[PDB]
C-alpha cells in the first residue's frame, strides 16, 4: 500500500557510499533530538532542586 | 530500516566513546597540574629542581655573570637561536622545564662545558639559559607558563 | 607466483585491469572513511 | 576405531597422530615446535609470577624482590620467565629466518607467512610492555623513551601520547595498565598461533629439497615427536644454563636500580632482541622518517609472498645473498648497543639501506633472474 | 548433507509483497490466552509449591520468634 | 534474636527515591555544615575530596576557602623534614585522628567508622541514618547498659557509643532554615546518602537516555526480524498425506 | 566461490552463515548466544577494569573507590561487571533449566551435556574468586568460610587449606593469587565455550517438537541472526536498567565495609547465584556430608545424558514433575539467605532430599514408564 | 629489634640523606654489585682507588 519513491530510492539509497553519510547525520541529529528531549523533561521535573538553579538564585 | 539505523549507529559511537575515554587522565591527575614554590628558601646560584607534571623543572636563581654570560651567547653560535631576554621575563629567575625534545631524557645541572646543562644519554649539551649548544637535541628546552606573585612565589601553569 | 610474478609473464594486460567506473566505485569509499572519522571525533568548524 | 566416535579423537589423531609429514626434514624445521615450547613456559611462569607481583608504583620493584627471596622458588620463576623471553626470541628468529632461507611463504603458504608476522609484532609489543613492569630506570626510561615517538604524527601527537600514559608523563596509570595489557596480550598469542598452526596443515609443509614432497610422507606422531623432542632436550640445557649459571648474563645492570624519573641514566638501551629496530630508528636523524623506515621494513615483510622469487639450494644466488642479509642484520643488532658516533650513524645508515635493497630489490629480480636461467 | 526422500510443492512470497506487524496486534490477545492455556497447570502448581511452602516456613518462623519471648 | 537485629526503620518519603528524581542539593550543602561542625569531631571520611563538592554544594571559590581554612601535613622539604600547609582542593577531608588506636582511645574502645560509604553500607541506609540519629529512646524493661554506653533501639545489639550530638540550634544554617535536630538530622542523611552514590543524577539521566533509546531499538529489531521470517512464515506446503 | 579459496572464510561460513537450523526453534533456544555475549562483555569490562585496580590488601579498596569516582566511565564499567556477573548467571541457568525441560542432554548430544557441566563449574569458581577482589567484609569472610571447608578432609585437610592460603589465614598472597586465578579463568571460559559449540554442530540443535528435523531446516545467518539481535536487545535494556537505576540491587551493604578479620558480620551470605548450594551445605549438620552432597549433585548432572529419560511436550508425566523441580531449586534459593532455624534446616533437608529424588529416581524411571506406555 | 626486622636505616628519607651529604644520595646497598657493569671489581677499584687527579 504505502510504497518509498522512486526518485528518492535513486539518490539516498541505490549506493551504500552515499547511503552511509546520510546515515550518520541522520544519527547525528537522533541524537541530539534524544538529548534535548531528556534533559528539558529532567530538568523540568526537578526545577528548584539543582544547583544552578540555586547559583542563578543568588545572582 | 534507515530509521533503527540511526539508533544503532548512535548506540555503537555512544559506546566506542565511553570505552576509550576510560584510559584518559582521572580528576586526582587533572587536579594535580598546578604548583606553588617558594623563592625566598633558595639560594643564589643553586638549582632546585621542583615536579611540575612529572617534569623535572630546573629553577636557578641566576647570577649577574650568568645573566650576563647568557645575554652575551651569540645566536649564530645557537642551534635555534632566541635570546635570554625572550624566554624569562626576570633574566635573575628562570624556570626551564628539562625534558630533551631530542626523545626525553633529563639534563643535569651543574655539568657541561659552558657552566650550565649536560644530557648525558646522547651528548646533548645545553648553556645556562637553556639553549642548544651541541649535541643531537634539535630543539630548546621549554619554558613553561608562569607569573610572578608579589610575595616571592612562582606559579607555574 | 602471485604478485610480481603475474606482471612479469604479461598476465596483466590493459585488459583484465579494472575499469575507471570501477576505480571511482571504490574511490568514492574515501568519502566514507573520512565521514566516519568525523563522526566519530566530531571536531566542529576545525578547518583552519 | 576408537578416535572415530568421538569428534575430539578424530581431530587430534588427524592433526597430531596421523598427519603426513615429508620424510627428509631436517634439525632446522624444529623451530615452530620449539617456539611453542617457550609460549607455554612464558604462559605458565608469568602465571605463577603475577601470583606474588603487585603493579603499582612504590609495591612493584619490593614485589619484585620479595619474590625474588622469599617465595620458595621464586628466584627460579622469576630468572625463568626473563631469560625464557630471550629464548623465545632465539627461537622466534631462527624459525623467520629459515623461512627467508627456503621462500617458504610463497605460493599457497602466504597466509601461513602473514599470520606469522601478526605474531612476531604480538610478541614484539608483549615483550616490551612486560619489559616496563618490574620498574627499573631501564623499564622507566625505555617505555618514556619508546611512548613519546608518538610525537612525529602531525596534528595528533600528545594528543595520543597523553592518552597512552594516562597523565602528562609515565606513571602509575601508565605501569596499572601495562601490567593489564601484558598479562592479557599472550592469549591472543596463543590463539594466533593455533590458527597459524592450522594455516599449515592446509597444505603441508616445504621440504630442504625445495621440490614437491606429496610422494614420500610419514605419519608425524611417531617419527617427529622423538625429533622434536630431542631439540626440545637441547633447548632445555641452554635454558638451565642460563637460569642458573648465567642468569643476568643477558640483561642491564640498570634494572637494578629503582625508577627515578628526575634522573637519567648514561645510556638507554633496550633489551637484544630489539636492537636492529633500535638501531634503524637511532641511526636516521628525522623521528618521523625513522617510524616511516621501522613501518617500511614490517610492510615488506608482509609483501615478501607476494614480491619474493627464490627459495633454498638449485637457486645459488640468492642462496649466497642470504648471508650478506643475515651479516647486515647482524651488524645492526650490534650497533643497537653502541653510542651514538659519525662512523656508527654512517655504518648504520648503509646497513639500513642494504636491508631496504635485499627485501625490496634483490629478492624480485635475481629471484627472476633465477628462473630464466632455470627454466628460460 | 543428509538426503531426504519427500515428495511436496512450496510456495514462498516476497518480504515486500506482505505486511510486517500489523497483524501482531490482531493476534496479541489470542496468543497471551493460547500461552496461559498451554502452561496453566505447570504454573499453577510451580506457584503452589513454591509460595505455600515459604508461607509454611515464615508463618513457622514467626512463631518461633515470638516462642522466645518473656 | 530480635534484640540482636534492633529495631527496623520505616520508609521515609526521600525526595531522591524516584528514577526521575534528583538530589536536593541546598540539603546537600546545609547537611555539609552538620559535618563540619558535629560529625567531624570524630568521623573521618576519607575518600571525599574538596574537588568533588565543586558544582554539587559549593562554587570553587567557596571550596577553596573551606580547604584554606584546614591544615595539611606536607613534604618533606629540602631538609627532609614535616611540614604543615594550607589546604587545597586536591587534599582530602581531614581525619580527626592519625591512627584507628587513637580514635578507638578517645571513644572507650569503640572506633567511629568512616562516612563516605556508611549509607550505601547499611541495609535500608538514609532510613536507618535518620533514624538512628533522631532514635535515642528509654530501655524496655530488664535491659540495662553499662557505662559509656547510650540506648538506641535502631542500632543492633541496642548499646551504641555514640552519644546524642544533635541539638536544636546547634547548626547556624546560612540560608535561614530553622534548625531542629530532625532538620539537622535531615539534612546530614542527605549529605550522606549523595556521599555514597555521587553520581546518582548522571546515571538517572543517562539510564533515562538507554531506556527510551533500548526501547525504540527493540521495535526496530521486532519490524526486521519479522521482514526477514515472512517469507517462511506465510509458506503454503501441500503434499499427499492425509492421515 | 571467494569463501572456497580461503580456510578462515570457508570455516566462518559454514559455521556461521549457511549452518543448517531448524525452523520451528522458538525463543528458549536464544540462551546460548547471550550466554556467549556476558562472556564477552564480562571479559571486556574485567580487561579494562584490571587497568586501575591493584591486588594489594592496603591498596585493593582504595583503587576500587578512586576508579569509581575519579576514572572517566569507571562506575559505569564496575557496575557493569559486578551486575553483568548477575545477569551471566541468569542467562546460563536458564539455559541449563531449558536442557532439563526438553532432555536436550540425550544422544547424540553427550558431550554437550558434560562440557556444559564442565562451563558452570568453571563459572563458578572464577565467579567466587572475583568477589574477593574488592576485599570488602563479604568478601573476606565469605572466602574464609567456604575455603574452610577443606578441613572436613581428614588428616591432609589444614595442609591443603594452608596450602591454598600461603598462610595461617585469609590475608594478602590469598588475595594475590585470587587475582591471577581470577585474570586467568575466563579465557579457560573462552576455550571451553568455542569447544562446547564445536560439539553441537556436529548434529545440530533440537526443535520444540522433540522430532527430527532434517527434512526442514534453514541457514542459521540469515534468518537466527536477527532472532538472536532481539533477545540481545532485550537483555540489554534489563542491564541499562540494572547498572542505572538500581546498581546494589543485587548487592550486599557489608561488602563496602573494608574487611575486618576481628570482627564477622552477623549475617555471612554469599551472592544470589550460590545461595542453593549454601542452603544445600547448611541444611545437613555434617561438613563432610555436606560437601559429598554437593559433589553428587554435581555427579548427578554430569549422569544426565545416561541416567535420563523423559523430554519435552509429548511426554507428560516428567513434563509435570520439571515444574516441581524448577519450585525445588527456587526454594533452596530462598532458604539460603536465611538464618539457621529448626524449621529452615527442615526444609532445606527434604528439600533437598526432593532434588535428589527427582534426579535419580524420576528421571530414569518415571521416564521407562511412559515411554512404555507410548511405545509399548 | 628481631629477626623478621629489616636492617636500620641511618636516615628518615632521601631528602635528609641528601641534606646530610651536600646534596648527593648515598645509594641503596643491597643490589649495588648487580646494579654496576662488572660490579664487583667496580665496586674493588671505586673503594680502593682514591688518587690524585
Ligand atoms: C503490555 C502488557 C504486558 C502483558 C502482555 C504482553 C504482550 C501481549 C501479547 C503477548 C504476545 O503474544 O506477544 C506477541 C504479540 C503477538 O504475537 P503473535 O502475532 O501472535 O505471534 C508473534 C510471536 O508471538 C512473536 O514473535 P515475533 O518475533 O514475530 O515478534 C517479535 C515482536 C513482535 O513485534 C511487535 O509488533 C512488537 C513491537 C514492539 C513495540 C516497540 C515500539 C517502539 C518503537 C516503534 C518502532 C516500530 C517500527 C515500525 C513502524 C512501521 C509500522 C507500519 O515481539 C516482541 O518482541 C515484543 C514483546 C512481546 C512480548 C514480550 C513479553 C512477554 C512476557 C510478558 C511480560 C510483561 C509482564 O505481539 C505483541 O505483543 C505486540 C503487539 C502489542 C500488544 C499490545 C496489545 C494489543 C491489543
Ligand atoms: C548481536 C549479534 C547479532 C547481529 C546479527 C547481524 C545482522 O544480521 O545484522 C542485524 C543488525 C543490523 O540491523 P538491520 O538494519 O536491522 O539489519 C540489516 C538488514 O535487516 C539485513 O541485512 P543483511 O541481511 O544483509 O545482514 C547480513 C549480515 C550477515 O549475517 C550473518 O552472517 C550473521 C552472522 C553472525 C550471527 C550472530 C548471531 C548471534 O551482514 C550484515 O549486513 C551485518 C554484518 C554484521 C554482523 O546488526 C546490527 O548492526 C545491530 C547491532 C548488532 C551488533
Ligand atoms: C531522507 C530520509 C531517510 C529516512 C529517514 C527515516 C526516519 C524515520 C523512519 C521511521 O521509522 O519512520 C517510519 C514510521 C512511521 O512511518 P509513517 O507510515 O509515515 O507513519 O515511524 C516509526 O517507526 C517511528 C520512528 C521513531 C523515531 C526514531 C528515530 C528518531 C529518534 C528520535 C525519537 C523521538 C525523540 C524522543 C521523544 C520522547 C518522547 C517525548
Ligand atoms: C506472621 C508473619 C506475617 C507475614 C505476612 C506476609 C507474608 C507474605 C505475604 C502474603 C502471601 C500470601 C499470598 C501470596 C499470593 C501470591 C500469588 C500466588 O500465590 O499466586 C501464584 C499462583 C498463580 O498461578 P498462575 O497465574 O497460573 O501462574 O496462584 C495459585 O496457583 C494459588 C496459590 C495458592 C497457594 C498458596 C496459599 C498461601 C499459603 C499459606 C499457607 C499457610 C499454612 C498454615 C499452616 C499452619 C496453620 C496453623
Ligand atoms: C562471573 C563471571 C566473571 C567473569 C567471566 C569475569 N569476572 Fe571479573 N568479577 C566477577 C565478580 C563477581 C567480581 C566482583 C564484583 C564486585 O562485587 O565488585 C569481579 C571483579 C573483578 C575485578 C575487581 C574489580 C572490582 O570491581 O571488584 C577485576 C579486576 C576483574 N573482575 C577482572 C576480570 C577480568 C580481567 C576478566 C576476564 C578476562 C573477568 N574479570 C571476568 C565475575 C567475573
Ligand atoms: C614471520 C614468519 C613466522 C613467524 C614469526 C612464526 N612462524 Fe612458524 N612458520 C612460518 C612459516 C612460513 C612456516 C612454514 C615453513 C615451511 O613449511 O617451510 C612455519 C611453520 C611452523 C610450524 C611447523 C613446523 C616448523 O617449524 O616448520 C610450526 C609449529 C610453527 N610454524 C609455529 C610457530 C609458532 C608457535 C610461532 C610463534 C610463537 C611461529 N611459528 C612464528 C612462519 C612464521
Ligand atoms: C614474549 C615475551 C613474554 C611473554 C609471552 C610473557 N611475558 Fe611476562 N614478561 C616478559 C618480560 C621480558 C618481562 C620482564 C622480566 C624482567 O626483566 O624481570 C616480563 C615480566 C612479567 C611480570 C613482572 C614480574 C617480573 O618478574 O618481571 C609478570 C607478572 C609477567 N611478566 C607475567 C606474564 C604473564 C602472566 C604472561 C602470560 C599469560 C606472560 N608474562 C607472558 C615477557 C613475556
Ligand atoms: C549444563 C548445561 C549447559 C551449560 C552450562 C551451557 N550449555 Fe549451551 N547448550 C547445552 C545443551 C544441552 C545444548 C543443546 C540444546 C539444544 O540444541 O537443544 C546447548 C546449546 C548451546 C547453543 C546453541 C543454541 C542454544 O542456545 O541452545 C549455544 C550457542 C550454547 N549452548 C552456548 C553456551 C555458552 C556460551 C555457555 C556458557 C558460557 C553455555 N552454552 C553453557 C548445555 C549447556
Ligand atoms: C631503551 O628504550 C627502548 C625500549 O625500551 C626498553 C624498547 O623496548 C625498544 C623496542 C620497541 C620498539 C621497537 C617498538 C615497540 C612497538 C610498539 C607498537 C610500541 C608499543 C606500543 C604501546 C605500548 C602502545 C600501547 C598499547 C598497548 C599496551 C597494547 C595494545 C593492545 C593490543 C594490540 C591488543 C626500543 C627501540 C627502545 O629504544
Ligand atoms: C543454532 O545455534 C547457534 C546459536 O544459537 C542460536 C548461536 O547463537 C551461534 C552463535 C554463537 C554465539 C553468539 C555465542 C558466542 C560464542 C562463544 C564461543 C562465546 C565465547 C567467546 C568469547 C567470550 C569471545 C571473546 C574473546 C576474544 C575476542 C578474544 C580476545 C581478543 C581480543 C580482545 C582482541 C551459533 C554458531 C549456533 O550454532
Ligand atoms: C560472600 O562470600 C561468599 C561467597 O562468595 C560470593 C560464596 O561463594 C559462598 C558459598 C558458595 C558455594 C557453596 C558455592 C561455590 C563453592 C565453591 C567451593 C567455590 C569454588 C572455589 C574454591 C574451592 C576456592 C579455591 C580456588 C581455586 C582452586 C582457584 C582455581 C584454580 C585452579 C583449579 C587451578 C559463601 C558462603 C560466601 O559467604
Ligand atoms: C613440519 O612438521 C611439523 C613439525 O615439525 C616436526 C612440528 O613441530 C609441528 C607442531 C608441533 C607441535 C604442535 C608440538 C609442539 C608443542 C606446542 C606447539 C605446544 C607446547 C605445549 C606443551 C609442551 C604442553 C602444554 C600443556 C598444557 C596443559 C596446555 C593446554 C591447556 C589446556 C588443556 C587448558 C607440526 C604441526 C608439523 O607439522
Amino acid at each position: 500500500v504505502m510504497r518509498l519513491s522512486e526518485a528518492l530510492y535513486q539518490t539516498f539509497f541505490k549506493r551504500s557510499t552515499v547511503y552511509i553519510p546520510m546515515l550518520l547525520v541522520g544519527a547525528y541529529f537522533s541524537n541530539e533530538a534524544i538529548d534535548y528531549a531528556v534533559d528539558k523533561m529532567w530538568t523540568t521535573r526537578n526545577k528548584g532542586k539543582l544547583f544552578s538553579d540555586i547559583i542563578a538564585e543568588r545572582t | 530500516q534507515t530509521g533503527g539505523r540511526f539508533l544503532y549507529a548512535s548506540a555503537a559511537r555512544l559506546a566506542v566513546l565511553k570505552i576509550v575515554m576510560s584510559l584518559s587522565a582521572a580528576a586526582d591527575t587533572m587536579a594535580l597540574s598546578s604548583l606553588e614554590v617558594d623563592l625566598s628558601g633558595v639560594e643564589e646560584g643553586t638549582t632546585i629542581t621542583v615536579k611540575w607534571r612529572g617534569k623535572p623543572v630546573f629553577i636557578r636563581h641566576r647570577t649577574d655573570a650568568e645573566i650576563a654570560q647568557s645575554a652575551e651567547v651569540a645566536l649564530s653560535e645557537l642551534r635555534d637561536p632566541q635570546k635570554d631576554v625572550d624566554r624569562a621575563i626576570n633574566p635573575k629567575y628562570l624556570v626551564v622545564v628539562g625534558i630533551c625534545t631530542h626523545l626525553g631524557c633529563v639534563p643535569i645541572s651543574g655539568a657541561g662545558n659552558y657552566q650550565g646543562w649536560f644530557c648525558p644519554c646522547h651528548g646533548s649539551h645545553y648553556d645556562i639559559s637553556g639553549r642548544i649548544r651541541e649535541g643531537p637535541a634539535p630543539y630548546n628546552l621549554e619554558v613553561p607558563e608562569y607569573r610572578f606573585t608579589e610575595g616571592q612565589k612562582v606559579v607555574i601553569g | 607466483p602471485i604478485g610480481v610474478w603475474s606482471v612479469f609473464q604479461g598476465y596483466v594486460t590493459p585488459a583484465r585491469l579494472p575499469s575507471i567506473q570501477t576505480l571511482t566505485r571504490v574511490g568514492a569509499w574515501g568519502g566514507v572513511v573520512v565521514v566516519g572519522g568525523l563522526y566519530m571525533v566530531q571536531p566542529w568548524d576545525w578547518l583552519a | 576405531r576408537m578416535h572415530n566416535k568421538i569428534q575430539l579423537l578424530s581431530v587430534l589423531n588427524t592433526h597430531l597422530v596421523a598427519y603426513p609429514t615429508p620424510m627428509n626434514l631436517n634439525y632446522s624445521w624444529n623451530g615452530g615446535s620449539l617456539a611453542g615450547m617457550m609460549l607455554a613456559s612464558q604462559m605458565l611462569t608469568g602465571i605463577l609470577l603475577a601470583m606474588h607481583y603487585v603493579g603499582h608504583v612504590d609495591y612493584a620493584f619490593a614485589s619484585v624482590q620479595h619474590l625474588m627471596t622469599d617465595v620458595p622458588s621464586g628466584m627460579i620463576l622469576r630468572y625463568a620467565h626473563a631469560n625464557g623471553a630471550s629464548l623465545f626470541f632465539i627461537v622466534v628468529y631462527l624459525h623467520v629466518l629459515r623461512g627467508m632461507y627456503y621462500g617458504s611463504g610463497a605460493q599457497p603458504r602466504e597466509i601461513v607467512w602473514i599470520s606469522g608476522v601478526v605474531i612476531l609484532l604480538v610478541m614484539i609489543i608483549t615483550a616490551f610492555i612486560g619489559y616496563v613492569l618490574p620498574w627499573g630506570q631501564m623499564s622507566f626510561w625505555g617505555a618514556t623513551v619508546i611512548t613519546s615517538l608518538a610525537t612525529a604524527i602531525p596534528v595528533v601527537g600528545k594528543h595520543i601520547m597523553y592518552w597512552l600514559w594516562g597523565g602528562f608523563s609515565v606513571d602509575n596509570p601508565t605501569l596499572n595498565r601495562f601490567y593489564s595489557f601484558h598479562y592479557t596480550l599472550p592469549f591472543i598469542l596463543a590463539g594466533l598461533s593455533v590458527f597459524h598452526i592450522a594455516a599449515l596443515h592446509q597444505y603441508g609443509s616445504t621440504n630442504p629439497l625445495g621440490v614437491n614432497s606429496q610422494s614420500s610422507l610419514i605419519s608425524f606422531g611417531s617419527y617427529f615427536g622423538a625429533k622434536d623432542l630431542v631439540g626440545a632436550l637441547f633447548l632445555a640445557l641452554v635454558f638451565s644454563i642460563l637460569v642458573f649459571f648465567y642468569p643476568d648474563l643477558l640483561g642491564h645492570p640498570d634494572n637494578l636500580i629503582p625508577a627515578n624519573p628526575y634522573s637519567t641514566p648514561q645510556h638507554i638501551v633496550p633489551e637484544w632482541y630489539f636492537l636492529w629496530v633500535y638501531a634503524i630508528l637511532r641511526s636516521i636523524p628525522n623521528k618521523a622518517m625513522g617510524v616511516l623506515a621501522i613501518g617500511l621494513v614490517f610492510a615488506s615483510l608482509f609483501a615478501m609472498p607476494f614480491i619474493g622469487l627464490g627459495g633454498g639450494k638449485f637457486r645459488i644466488i640468492t642462496e649466497w645473498l642470504y648471508w650478506t642479509f643475515l651479516a647486515d642484520v647482524l651488524l645492526l643488532t650490534w650497533l643497537g648497543g653502541n653510542e651514538i658516533t659519525p662512523i656508527t650513524s654512517f655504518v648504520g645508515q648503509c646497513c639500513t639501506a642494504y636491508l631496504f635493497f635485499y627485501l625490496l630489490v634483490c629478492q624480485p629480480l635475481v629471484g627472476y633472474l633465477e628462473t630464466q636461467f632455470a627454466h628460460g | 548433507r543428509q538426503n531426504i526422500p519427500l515428495r511436496e510443492i512450496l510456495y514462498q512470497l516476497s518480504p515486500y509483497q506482505q505486511d510486517v506487524i500489523r497483524q501482531t496486534f490482531t493476534n496479541a490477545p489470542k496468543t497471551f490466552l493460547r500461552f496461559f492455556k498451554e502452561k496453566g497447570v505447570g504454573l499453577a502448581t510451580f506457584g503452589v509449591l513454591f509460595f505455600g511452602i515459604k508461607g509454611y516456613t515464615e508463618h513457622e518462623m514467626h512463631q518461633e520468634r515470638l516462642a522466645e519471648r518473656y | 534474636n530480635e534484640a540482636a537485629d534492633g529495631l527496623h526503620a520505616p520508609h521515609y518519603p526521600w525526595g531522591h527515591e524516584g528514577v526521575l528524581d534528583s538530589y536536593d542539593h541546598a540539603a546537600i550543602r546545609r547537611g555539609h555544615k552538620v559535618y563540619q561542625q558535629v560529625c567531624a569531631a570524630c568521623h573521618s571520611m576519607q575518600y571525599l575530596h574538596w574537588r568533588q563538592l565543586v558544582g554539587v554544594c559549593y562554587t570553587e571559590e567557596e571550596a577553596k576557602a573551606l580547604a584554606a581554612e584546614t591544615e595539611v601535613e606536607d613534604g618533606p622539604n629540602d631538609e627532609g623534614e614535616m611540614f604543615t600547609r594550607e589546604g587545597r582542593l586536591f587534599d582530602a577531608f581531614p581525619s580527626p585522628y592519625a591512627n584507628e588506636q587513637a580514635a578507638r582511645y578517645a571513644n572507650g574502645g569503640a572506633y567511629p567508622p568512616d562516612l563516605t560509604l556508611i549509607s550505601g553500607g547499611r541495609h535500608n541506609g538514609p532510613n536507618y541514618i535518620f533514624s538512628l540519629l533522631t532514635g535515642y529512646r528509654d530501655p524496655p524493661a530488664g535491659i540495662s547498659i553499662r557505662e559509656g554506653l547510650y540506648y538506641n533501639p535502631y542500632f543492633p545489639g541496642g548499646a551504641i557509643a555514640m552519644p546524642k550530638m544533635l541539638v536544636d540550634g546547634g547548626v547556624e544554617y546560612e540560608d535561614g532554615t530553622p534548625a531542629s535536630a530532625s532538620q539537622q538530622a535531615k539534612d546530614i542523611t542527605t549529605f550522606l546518602a549523595w556521599a555514597s552514590y555521587p553520581y546518582q543524577d548522571e546515571m538517572r539521566v543517562m539510564g533515562i537516555k538507554a531506556c527510551l533509546m533500548i526501547s525504540i531499538l527493540i521495535g526496530f529489531a521486532a519490524y526486521s526480524k519479522r521482514l526477514r521470517w515472512a517469507p517462511i512464515k506465510s509458506q503454503r506446503i501441500v503434499m499427499d498425506v492425509v492421515n
